[PDB]
């Protein structure tokens, strides 16, 4: 009835870390779109009540200057990941004088992402899998680079993945419109109108937030009153 | 090594420790004992009934001595009163060591007893099953303690522990009184271990240590030899 | 030491033990809180008075410094823990950067000792939703709401414990801009608010203001009884 | 009321750890891959797989060493902090002798690390499957781990999802492996990876991968940039 | 049902149920046959192969503690190679700090304590091997020693740890040991591993032997490859 | 080894914690105690469960220990637990005299023993502390204190308490029964000799089953007091002369 | 009767009784053998049987007759492995005890600090309770010969004559007659005695091959073992 | 199907009996407590016997009250009979809807609780109308004071409308309780009618009989 935090399947993948796979679409659904000219990302802020002020719910998170994430799960559980992501960041900064890659960046934030342990030491070690999945994106060397964590601690390449409770849907509706050879304001359109039939609400210029990190500009725009310009197109 | 550190002694949802009542009820079955402080010193006596002929009587001991003027007897079980004794017996010397003074015998059976609680709360360990009974005679008048496994201490001027013991508690109640001196508190306690011991009593059978002014006194054959006669 | 897993995830997918500690909360007496343009106003509910019982000892708002306040709910016993944790962090933070607390840092403060409860072994998550209200150096009050999941989040009115979802239904459409014009408006629509709950007036209501960048002023139930009278005598005309 | 089959401490009635077997089933649920090596060279192509249409094929082959390279199939954490353990090894090898460390005692330094967990408490078996390419002093080497800690001197063989067929065809082409070139090899080495996909699809230079160690060759992998001389000059499939 | 779960928890026959499962695990694997002598001890081990899943050599059974001391292995491997870094570790502490070289018998006793103290506690689990002890020494003779998962080392003549033991040790029996040497003893283990193994249901069988003795002037080493090892075809001329 | 484990952290189906409440009914029988104060001087009444005519007495203690120069408490349910919650406050107590060399406020001390209650219930998964009890005492801030608690930690200021036996009537008359300010140290102990005649089952009990300690103040001397039995058994018989007073009423009254 | 783990873990029954030393007891008498320890005016003997099921198995490896130090004997039942940690443990503490306070250890005391280390196996849950029991023989100045036995329980006595094993309560029955006639007891006296009781409660006639006896006396304390030229008089001896 | 669930005294079955006076057909009641036996083999039987009885009759309505005693939860499936509770469960799942399913049968079942149930009972095709019954304040509790203090006399000192003025956590199970009590301090004092101070100490004894003795001095 009760078994221990690390105990293989009879059919042999796992017992807890598929758990954690299915707390992923519990949460808000997160959308990230990697052109040859920057990497787009796009959330959903999902409010409850108009009591509730909407600009504290943050998903984008920006870990170095040039690498942005987001967010679909337990924000909580996901905070402790994002800060050790900016210690190691700032510590490649200042051991080697340049900056992280999101690759090496991804791979230091996933090999803590499976450690929990019963019967392993230290002061209070993790004794269950963060449930959350993460998209990075970033202009390291190589150009726009956009990455994906799931709960296993697997990383991959993805050119556009959407994760969260419509993923399967999205990811649907992302394959027809989506080719290599696009721009950044077809990007953000495609998203919005990806974005648009998902949600359960209307949407306005408070219940979406979106950031995109290109090569030239440092950090990642489109604040409020500037998605009011791309949300009266769509 | 494994480390358990869970507490198996939990609360019932009738509101007790389980654990306590059945150590107390293997106390209850264990062997009888008596102890009285009657006005010039303390008496216990107990009872060593050997299975067979080729036991030494002689080799192990149940009335051992702690320092100088405090002894101690048990009912229970016997492995699990070496122990305690060693335990009490370092105590004493550690309070020795610090306040250079003879331990009062209250002390004692505060500090044993915060032993056994302590044994009772931790991880991964089982509660004792013994009872104990200490007597000394410290700043003139003498005490008599009992202490359960559960952790806590009593007073007693005439008690008894082990198989059959609340009759034993009637006997000392009736026959006995507020008063005595200490050989009728011998001859009464002999008497009242003799309520429920075999056919005979010799001294191979029974154990008895006294205490008085002069220091704790574990009795040779010889004495309780002569006090089992005509008594 | 005892390293062991308490937090484990469901087979079904969410986790159990943090909604296990939401039903403490939801057990525990009612506080409601507001911010305003000048003034916060945060009250709890069911002071329930025994007449031979000390009212000090009692008390459900907190002090962790001179700016920040806190009303909890549920089981008393882990808040004044995290009270102490949390005045030891505001502390620790004045030996460090000179500015004052912000109120925003100590509910993050909170959030993640919360979390790091939740997720290491051998220890039960927190049984408290706390309540944060506070004006930091700088001009605008606000107000937070923790979790035992650890999720903070700034609001404008907050209500917690035993019948939060009738006061937040209330307060759904009351929060007008007249409402928070002034001060003792704001004060009304809170005594307004703690009257769905309780129902007696007066006596089982410990509002607590702010005024504006002063320290804390616990109100004395002689002005609570006059502002429970006009409150009821403004609600007399029906027709 | 299955029984014995919760942990590694408790072995069961027919004398075996279940615990074991189910690493086994999650090693074998990873893509194929394929080990050979001839009397100077030795080389690893594996099958890389997608995730979804437009995502990434992950990786297998990774370096170890200027002479040692692993693939993997099973999971990835473990997989990493196995590699660590292998690239920290080499490092210490390399910095107090000053010699190549060989594969033997690698493979038996990492059997002493792999042995450890199964057999305290609470310590899951290791769910991964190397495959390892090496050219020490003494010939070139291709070596398989078990998640039983059980490593197998292996001189052609391929593990993973469906490798079964390429088990077949590397007996039935075994005995020509040692006196052929590195170019010949190659094409044995995909025509016996060929064998697991189904005959619809095929080697496509973007879900293969191979990598090569040798006598004066350092280990080198090719992944959809010089694949494609090694994909001309093969036969289509026969079906 | 539930007394089989851990080793520190006692069935209601006084039995320890995990250490009988440690044994029935240990009777599954091939038979190890170790025969001592006047003048050294030989080793025999039955290895298997399935298709090929080896090279000659791979998945050895024949370890080397030291350099006197050789060890056969019989059970569920990967604890094998464990203990033999265990006793290797011990002959390695005994010769760094006492000088001389480790006796067979305090070796065999302190891998049989190491085995013990496994199956005392609820957290480890019982190993699953049992292996063989044989060295040679001028000053002590030929010795062999027998050590079981349960932890019990006892001295021998000659035995046979695997699956098919009971069909083997009346063939050593047949024998007498204690008169022969090396070189015809070695052409006998062959001959009763020959007999002993079936090649109905496996089919995949390779002899490997071993050699502590005068012949190899107490030093522990393999039978020299192509040279010797026709005892195999002394026992297919034995067939019948 | 895990299936062993009595798992005494994990709340219950309906949210609330369900090991607590099991020592909670432990401390609901096994024993009586209450405290009163409304002016100088507070009061302890306690009762003696175990009233075997084989005990020595001269122990010199009871559940009432005093633990300060200006402080007594008082314990209730399992009397093999609370050696070590008295022996802990008195460091607590003595800790805080050698830190800021003046005696320790009540809240400080009673916050400090609730929290080390409180981090046994938080984790450890050791069982909990079994005992509820009872603290007297004077301060300077706030005069003379009375203090209940509980074993999951929480705690509060009182007037008059309840941690003993069956007592939800002996709440109720110590409502109805109550004056405010006006408690001066003679009347207050007619209350508690009122009140513990009514809890107690024993009809007419004697200075054997009763233990009244009071904490006083002289000039500068915080006396601590453990009355004799020569005083209590007059202190019982002045509300024993009162049923009889009270029942004149109905007899004088009954004549037409 | 039980309470959910009294049959696993070592706890109270609600009788009162803790059963996992009740099931540890049938370790002692699980192995099949008896041993029988005499004790007479100037002498201490221990008789025990061995068993050599199989030639192959080498005898002079067998015997349970252990030896503490070089005046203290002692003879072990039960399980084999356990035995023989206990072996090492007491002859890890009487070295400690003669490094420590200067002179040799005596019987009593070293069987104190065996059954409280064995108590401690029964006070915690974590270990399993050891079911192997002791035998232990010495000279102490102006005490005689000394004969203790140890339990799995912790329960340690002293003793006249006694036995353990299987036979232990047909060897009493028989052995309380013999004593209770309290006649010379010689040597040969003494190892008549113990030579009868087993000969008496088996009803074999073992041959001189398979019983080991130990010695230890006031003529000289050292701890001898008898081989089968002394076992061949005594036995020609006992046959009238 | 219809299923009626509540708090612990609300309405639950009372409602039900109140349905049985304006129906047409006969109605059949049984209670959970009934259903278990000791004999094994007699649990399926008797409510196999029960639906059989009922259906040849005529469009007759079941009501099995306090039916979450046996169908609560089969994760145990340790022997003895608190397994055979779930065999003897599996049979009605079955009679229900399993096959062919029966006409003009109506059931209604009455439950305490929710979460503990059975999750295949609680699908479609078995019961469909699932019925809250939460405890009204203070505006039916006048007329349920109004009802219950009916057939009896009422003084001018005696009014009920401050006894539940500040009290908004009783239930209609209580409030009956206070009134058959009420009228028992006046015929045990041999007084008059009703008097204010009859329902006073009626309002504090009913709440020593709910609430006596919860250990909640720590608010959760
Ligand atoms: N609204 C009401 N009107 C009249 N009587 C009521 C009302 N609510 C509850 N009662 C009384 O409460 C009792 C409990 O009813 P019910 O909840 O069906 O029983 P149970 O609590 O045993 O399940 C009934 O006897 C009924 O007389």
């Amino acid at each position: 009835y009760d078994r221990g935090v690390n105990t293989f399947s009879p059919e042999g993948r796992l017992f807890q870390v598929e758990y954690a796979i299915e707390a992923i679409k519990l949460g808000s659904t997160a959308i990230g779109i990697q052109t040859s000219e920057g990497v787009c990302l796009a959330v959903e802020k999902r409010i409850t009540s108009p009591l509730m002020e909407p600009s504290s719910i943050e998903k984008i998170v920006e870990i170095d200057a040039h690498i942005g994430c987001a967010m679909s799960g337990l924000i909580a559980d996901a905070k402790t990941l994002i800060d050790k992501a900016r210690v190691e960041t700032q510590n490649h900064w200042f051991t080697y004088n340049e900056t992280m890659t999101v690759e090496s960046v991804t791979q230091a934030v996933s090999n803590l992402a499976l450690q929990f342990g019963e019967e392993d030491a230290d002061p209070g070690a993790m004794s269950r899998p963060f449930g959350v999945a993460l998209l990075f994106g970033g202009v390291d060397e190589k150009g726009p680079q956009l990455f994906h964590m799931d709960p296993s601690g697997t990383f991959v390449q993805c050119d556009a993945r959407a994760i969260g409770s419509a993923s399967e849907g999205a990811q649907s509706s992302l394959q027809e419109v989506y080719h290599k050879s696009m721009t950044l304001k077809e990007a953000i359109k495609s998203s919005l109108i990806i974005l648009k039939q998902v949600m359960e609400e209307k949407l306005n210029a408070t219940n979406i937030e979106l950031a995109t990190v290109q090569p030239g500009q440092n950090f990642h725009m489109f604040t409020k009153e500037e998605l009011e310009e791309v949300i009266k197109d769509i | 090594e494994r480390g358990y550190s869970f507490s198996l002694t939990t609360f019932s949802p009738s509101g007790k420790l389980v654990q306590i009542e059945y150590a107390l009820a293997a106390v209850a079955g264990g062997a009888p004992s008596v102890g009285i402080k009657a006005a010039n010193g303390v008496v216990l006596a107990t009872e060593k009934k050997q299975k067979s002929i080729l036991y030494d009587e002689r080799s192990v001991h149940k009335v051992e001595p702690i320092t100088k003027h405090i002894g101690l007897v048990y009912s229970g079980m016997g492995p699990d009163y070496r122990v305690l004794v060693h335990r009490a017996r370092k105590l004493a010397q550690q309070y020795y060591l610090v306040y250079q003074e003879p331990i009062p015998t209250a002390q004692l059976v505060q500090r044993v007893a915060s032993v056994m609680q302590e044994y009772t709360q931790s991880g991964g360990v089982r509660p004792f099953g013994v009872s104990l009974l200490i007597c000394g005679w410290n700043e003139g008048r003498p005490y008599l303690f009992q202490s359960d496994p559960s952790g806590a201490y009593f007073a007693w001027k005439a008690t008894a522990m082990g198989k059959n013991y609340v009759n034993g508690k009637t006997f000392l109640e009736k026959r006995y009184n507020e008063d005595l001196e200490l050989e009728d508190a011998i001859h009464t306690a002999i008497l009242t271990l003799k309520e429920s011991f075999e056919g005979q009593m010799t001294e191979d059978n029974i154990e008895v240590g006294i205490c008085n002014e002069a220091g704790f006194r574990r009795l040779t054959p010889t004495e309780v030899k002569d006090y089992l006669a005509a008594i | 030491s005892y390293d062991r897993a308490i937090t484990v995830f469901s087979p079904d997918g969410h986790l159990f033990q943090v909604e296990y500690a939401q039903e403490a909360v939801k057990k525990g007496s009612t506080a409601v809180g507001v911010r305003g343009r000048d003034i916060v106003v945060l009250g709890v509910e069911k002071k329930s008075v025994a007449k031979l019982q000390d009212e000090r000892t009692v008390r459900k708002i907190c002090a962790l410094d001179d700016n920040v306040c806190m009303a909890f709910a549920g089981l008393t016993a882990d808040a004044r823990i995290v009270i102490n944790r949390a005045r030891v962090e505001c502390q620790s933070h004045r030996l460090t950067v000179e500015d004052p607390v912000t109120v925003e840092y100590i509910t993050r403060y909170i959030a993640s000792l919360k979390q790091r409860y939740t997720q290491s072994n051998g220890r039960r998550p927190f049984g408290i939703s706390a309540l944060i209200v506070g004006f930091d150096f700088d001009g605008t009050p606000r107000l937070y709401q923790t979790d035992p999941s650890g999720t903070y989040h700034a609001w404008k009115a907050n209500a917690i414990g035993r019948g939060a979802k009738s006061v937040r239904e209330f307060l759904e459409k009351n929060y007008t801009d007249e409402a928070i014009e002034t001060d003792d408006l704001t004060i009304k629509l809170v005594i307004k608010a703690l009257l769905e709950v309780v129902q007696s007036g007066g006596k089982n209501i410990e509002l607590a203001v702010m005024r504006r960048d002063q320290s804390l002023k616990i109100l004395n139930p002689e002005e609570i009884e006059k502002y429970v009278a006009e409150i009821e005598k403004e609600k007399e005309e029906n027709e | 009321r299955n029984q014995y089959d919760n942990d590694v401490t408790v072995w069961s009635p027919q004398g075996r750890i279940h615990q074991i077997e189910y690493a086994m089933e999650a090693v074998k649920q990873g893509s194929a891959t394929v080990g050979l090596k001839s009397k100077t060279h030795a080389v690893l192509v594996a099958l890389k797989r997608a995730q979804s249409e437009l995502a990434a094929h992950q990786k297998k082959i990774l370096h170890v060493d200027n002479h040692i390279g692993i693939s993997i199939a099973g999971l990835t954490a473990d997989a990493r902090l196995l590699c660590n353990f292998m690239r920290q090894e080499c490092l210490d090898s390399r910095f107090v002798f000053d010699r190549p460390l060989p594969v033997s005692r690698l493979v038996s330094l990492i059997g002493s690390k792999t042995q450890i967990p199964t057999q305290r408490y609470g310590r899951r078996p290791y769910g991964v499957g190397l495959l390892i390419a090496g050219y020490d002093d003494m010939g070139p080497h291709i070596f398989q781990t078990c998640p039983s800690a059980n490593y197998f001197d292996c001189r052609a063989m391929s593990i993973g999802a469906r490798s079964q067929s390429a088990r077949t065809y590397l007996e039935r082409h075994m005995s020509e492996f040692m006196e052929c070139n590195l170019n010949e090899l190659v094409k044995h080495g995909l025509r016996a990876l060929r064998e697991t996909l189904p005959a619809e699809q095929d080697l496509t230079t973007k879900n293969v991968s191979i990598g090569i160690v040798g006598k004066d060759l350092e280990f080198t992998i090719y992944d959809d940039d010089d694949v494609s001389p090694f994909l001309e000059g093969l036969e289509e499939r026969p079906q | 049902t539930g007394y089989d779960l851990s080793a520190s928890t006692f069935s209601p026959d006084g039995r320890v149920f995990q250490v009988e499962y440690a044994m029935k695990a240990v009777e599954n694997s091939s038979t190890a046959i170790g025969i001592r002598c006047k003048d050294g001890v030989v080793f025999g081990v039955e290895k298997l192969v399935l298709s090929k899943l080896y090279e000659e050599g791979s998945n050895k059974r024949l370890f080397n503690v030291d350099r006197h001391v050789g060890m056969a292995v019989a059970g569920l491997l990967a604890d094998a190679r464990s203990l033999a870094d265990i006793a290797r570790e011990e002959a390695s502490n005994f010769r760094s700090n006492f000088g001389y070289n480790i006796p067979l018998k305090h070796l065999a006793d302190r891998v049989a304590m190491y085995v013990h103290a496994y199956t005392l506690y609820s957290a480890v689990r019982p190993f699953g091997c049992s292996f063989m002890l044989g060295s040679y020494s001028v000053n002590d003779g030929a010795q062999l020693y027998m050590i079981d998962p349960s932890g019990v080392s006892y001295g021998y003549w000659g035995c046979a740890i695997g699956k098919a033991r009971q069909a083997a040790k009346t063939e050593i029996e047949k024998l007498q040991m204690k008169e022969m040497t090396c070189r015809d003893i070695v052409k006998e283990v062959a001959k009763i591993i020959y007999i002993v193994h079936d090649e109905v249901k496996d089919k995949a069988f390779e002899l490997e032997l071993s050699w502590v003795g005068e012949l190899t002037n107490g030093r522990h080493e393999i039978v020299p490859k192509d040279i010797r090892e026709e005892a195999e075809k002394y026992a297919k001329e034995s067939l019948k | 080894s895990r299936r062993y484990d009595s798992r005494t952290t994990i709340f219950s189906p309906e949210g609330r914690l369900y090991q607590v409440e099991y020592a909670m009914e432990a401390i609901g029988h096994a024993g009586t105690c209450l405290g009163i104060l409304a002016n100088d001087g507070v009061l302890l009444a306690a009762e003696r469960r175990n009233i075997h005519k084989l005990l020595d007495e001269v122990f010199f203690s009871e559940k009432i220990y005093k633990l300060n120069e200006d402080m007594a408490c008082s314990v209730a349910g399992i009397t093999s637990d609370a050696n070590v919650l008295t022996n802990e406050l008195r460091l607590i107590a003595q800790r805080y005299l050698l830190q800021y060399q003046e005696p320790i406020p009540c809240e400080q001390l009673v916050t400090a023993l609730c929290d080390i209650k409180q981090a046994y219930t938080q984790f450890g998964g050791k069982r909990p502390f079994g005992v509820s009890l009872l603290y007297i005492g004077w301060d300077k801030h706030y005069g003379f204190q009375l203090y209940q608690s509980d074993p999951s930690g929480n705690y509060g200021g009182w007037k008059a308490t309840c941690i003993g036996n069956n007592s939800a009537a002996a709440v109720s008359m110590l409502k109805q029964d109550y004056k405010e300010g006006e408690m001066t140290l003679k009347s207050a102990l007619a209350l508690a000799i009122k009140v513990l005649n009514k809890t107690m089952d024993v009809s007419k009990l004697s200075a054997e089953k009763v233990e009244i300690a009071t904490l006083t103040r002289e000039n500068g001397k915080t006396v601590i007091r453990v009355l004799k039995q020569k005083e209590v058994e007059q202190l019982i018989k002045k509300h024993e002369e009162e049923e009889a007073k009270a029942e004149r009423e109905k007899k004088e009254k009954e004549q037409k | 009767s039980s309470a959910g783990f009294d049959r696993h873990i070592t706890i109270f029954s609600p009788e009162g009784r803790l059963y996992q030393v009740e099931y540890a007891f049938k370790a002692i008498n699980q192995g099949g053998l008896t041993s029988v320890a005499v004790r007479g005016k100037d002498c201490a003997v221990i008789v025990t049987q061995k068993k050599v099921p199989d030639k192959l198995l080498d005898s002079s490896t067998v015997t349970h007759l252990f030896k503490i130090t070089e005046n203290i004997g002692c003879v072990m039942t039960g399980m084999t492995a356990d035995s023989r940690s206990q072996v090492q443990r007491a002859r890890y503490e009487a070295a400690n005890w003669k490094y420590k306070y200067g002179y040799e250890i005596p019987v009593d005391m070293l069987c104190k600090r065996i059954a409280d280390i064995s108590q401690v196996y029964t006070q915690n849950a974590e270990m399993r309770p050891l079911g192997c029991c002791m035998i232990l023989i010495g000279i102490d100045e102006e005490q005689g010969p000394q004969v203790y036995k140890c339990d799995p329980a912790g329960y340690y006595c002293g003793f006249k004559a006694t036995a353990a094993g299987v036979k232990q309560t047909e060897s009493t029955s028989f052995l309380e007659k013999k004593v209770k006639k309290k006649f010379d007891w010689t040597f040969e006296q003494t190892v008549e005695t113990a030579i009868t009781c087993l000969s008496t409660v088996l009803s074999i006639d073992f041959k001189p091959s398979e019983i080991e006896v130990g010695v230890v006396t006031v003529e000289n304390p050292k701890f001898r073992i008898l081989t089968e030229a002394e076992i061949d008089a005594h036995l020609v001896a006992l046959a009238e | 199907g219809v299923i009626l669930y509540g708090p612990p005294g609300t309405g639950k079955t009372l409602l039900a009996k109140a349905v049985a006076n304006q129906t047409s057909a006969t109605f059949l009641r049984v209670v959970g407590s009934e259903l278990i036996q000791k004999y094994l083999g007699d649990g399926p039987k008797l409510v196999r016997e029960l639906f059989r009885v009922a259906e040849e009759h005529a469009p007759s309505i079941v009501f099995i009250d306090e039916i979450d005693a046996i169908g609560t939860k089969r994760y145990d499936s340790n022997s003895g009979g608190e397994r055979e509770i779930q065999r003897t469960m599996l049979e009605l799942l079955n009679q229900l809807d399993g096959f062919d399913s029966r006409g003009d049968v109506k059931v209604i079942m009455a439950t305490n609780r929710i979460e503990t149930l059975d999750p295949a009972l609680i699908r479609p095709g078995r019961i469909d109308r699932k019925i809250e019954f939460p405890l009204p304040d203070e505006k039916t509790k006048k007329r349920i004071f109004q009802i219950h203090t009916s057939r009896m006399t009422l003084a001018d000192d005696v009014t009920l409308d401050d006894l539940i003025m500040a009290k908004d956590d009783l239930s209609g199970a209580d409030i009956k309780a206070i009134c058959t009590e009420a009228g028992l301090m006046a015929l045990r004092e041999r007084r008059m009618k009703v008097t204010n101070e009859d329902f006073k100490k009626s309002k504090e004894n009913v709440l020593y009989k709910k609430q006596e003795g919860t250990p909640e001095g720590l608010y959760l």
